[PDB]
């Protein structure tokens, strides 16, 4: 079913993160002005945590050497899925 | 920056009790998203 | 417009460089 | 006072984003608004 | 129509003004970059430790992004190809 | 040896950290 399917391979890298909420608050202002989300989502692609902290963006998490980690994850991920 | 801060900012964050934690996320949220008008900083030891 | 390339080249270096810093200062 | 702990998160009958949010906007407008009638 | 001629005509004497008020505090901003730059080569051991032009137009943290996967396909794996694609 | 086997990951970082710095004074 869902192993392979391009939606949700890499949805809980970590763990949790739920693949859907945006990141930072500021995004929620945004869209509270104009008045506006999954399917947003699955149409441009998954806003991760880890995506941003690859690309080089700290946002705020809720409650008060990344790139060789995430490159192994996914060399886990794929295995295990594989398997 | 005369031709970083939020690093140092979130560092001191990190110690800040929870409404006041978010107080602090929310205002810099609503600073950035539409008035850039505004200042926040946080006080204390 | 290539005076904007070129500034914009020079944030991006400078971005840049703020995330090795940071990075360095996440390793140590 | 009670929109000072609204934009903290407390809700009296644990702190919220979500009950932050609107109630952000809305007591900043009233706050810009203050001021410039006091002055005034 | 000469009416139309001499507006649009005025309408570019103000666009190639604000052309000329970009470029000079354009200029002003490349110097003061020179110098930003000049600075931190003075701060800059260094003798211990010791696709571009398409990587000249992305965006600040899909360049952070391309620099550290260049980076990482280079230093530890060579299992790892990377491309800009776009228009 | 084993101080030779830190400095080879203490140099591949500061490598990594000197070629962004090394274009950046290229860059200016």
């Amino acid at each position: 079913g869902d192993l392979l399917s391009p939606d949700s391979v890499l949805s809980c890298l970590y763990p949790g993160d739920h693949g859907k909420k945006t990141p930072n608050p500021a995004n929620q202002y945004q869209f509270d002005k104009v008045g506006i989300l999954s399917d947003y989502v699955l149409e441009l692609g998954h806003p991760y945590l880890w995506v941003q902290k690859l690309g080089g963006l700290h946002f705020p998490k809720e409650q008060p050497s990344h790139m060789e980690t995430t490159m192994k994850l996914l060399k886990t991920r794929v295995q295990s899925r594989l398997a | 920056e005369y031709l970083d801060q939020a690093h140092k900012q979130y560092e001191t964050a990190r110690h800040l009790p929870p409404p006041l934690y978010v107080l602090f996320v929310q205002a810099t949220a609503y600073g950035q998203a539409c008035d850039k008008t505004l200042s926040v900083a946080i006080e204390g030891s | 417009e290539s005076v904007e390339d070129k500034l914009e080249l020079r944030r991006k270096q400078f971005h840049v460089l703020l995330s090795t810093i940071h990075e360095l200062q996440q390793t140590l | 006072y009670l929109w000072v702990q609204k934009l903290g998160g407390l809700h009296f009958p644990i702190a919220d984003h979500s009950l932050s949010a609107s109630h952000m906007e809305t007591t900043m407008k009233l706050l810009k608004t203050r001021v410039q009638s006091r002055l005034a | 129509q000469r009416k139309r001629l001499a507006e649009k005509y005025r309408e570019c004497l103000s666009n190639k003004e604000k052309i000329l008020k970009e470029i000079e505090v354009k200029k002003e901003y490349l110097s003061s970059l020179q110098p930003r730059l000049n600075s931190i080569m003075q701060a800059s051991v260094q003798e211990y430790l010791f696709q571009y032009e398409t990587a000249r137009h992305l965006p600040p943290p899909l360049y952070v992004l391309f620099v550290q996967a260049t980076a990482y396909g280079q230093a530890c794996d060579k299992t790892l190809s990377v491309a800009i694609e776009g228009s």
